[PDB]
């Protein structure tokens, strides 16, 4: 669906983030909502990468390799480099502790 | 690492 140009967060546009000043927002491809990479928390290499892909804000996000939410969708992993989620169990390998500090998932590590 | 919780409070709320 296409963007709606309104941050979900602080309902600025792009001309008017939470400190009033402009920022692009980041829109879900599903969905069509919007935020400012600030008022999401993405930090700026996060925010360059997640905008040359077909980002899925956190409720529509649906993990990367099975396709799914499931009821244990809330432990999703986001990938620090790409936001993509990833289930644990669909990891590779499948991880059966969850990782302290930064992740990074299988499309973005090298072949 | 971070996961859609910890991203939806990182966030905090939508705007009502
Ligand atoms: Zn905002
Ligand atoms: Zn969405
Ligand atoms: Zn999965
Ligand atoms: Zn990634």
């Amino acid at each position: 669906m296409d963007p709606i140009p309104i941050c979900s967060f602080c309902l600025g546009t792009k001309e008017s983030n939470r400190e009033k000043k402009p920022e692009e927002l980041l829109s879900c491809a599903d969905c069509g909502s919007s935020g400012h990479p600030s008022c999401l928390k993405f930090c700026p290499e996060l925010t360059t990468n997640v905008k040359a892909l077909r980002w899925q804000c956190i409720e529509c996000k649906t993990c990367s390799a099975c396709r799914v939410q499931g009821r244990n969708a809330d432990n999703m992993l986001f990938c620090d480099s790409c936001d993509r989620g990833f289930h644990m169990e669909c990891c590779d390998p499948p991880l059966s502790r969850m990782p302290k500090g930064m992740w990074i998932c299988q499309v973005c590590r090298p072949k | 690492a971070r996961t859609k919780q910890t991203a939806r409070k990182s966030t905090g709320g939508k705007a009502p």
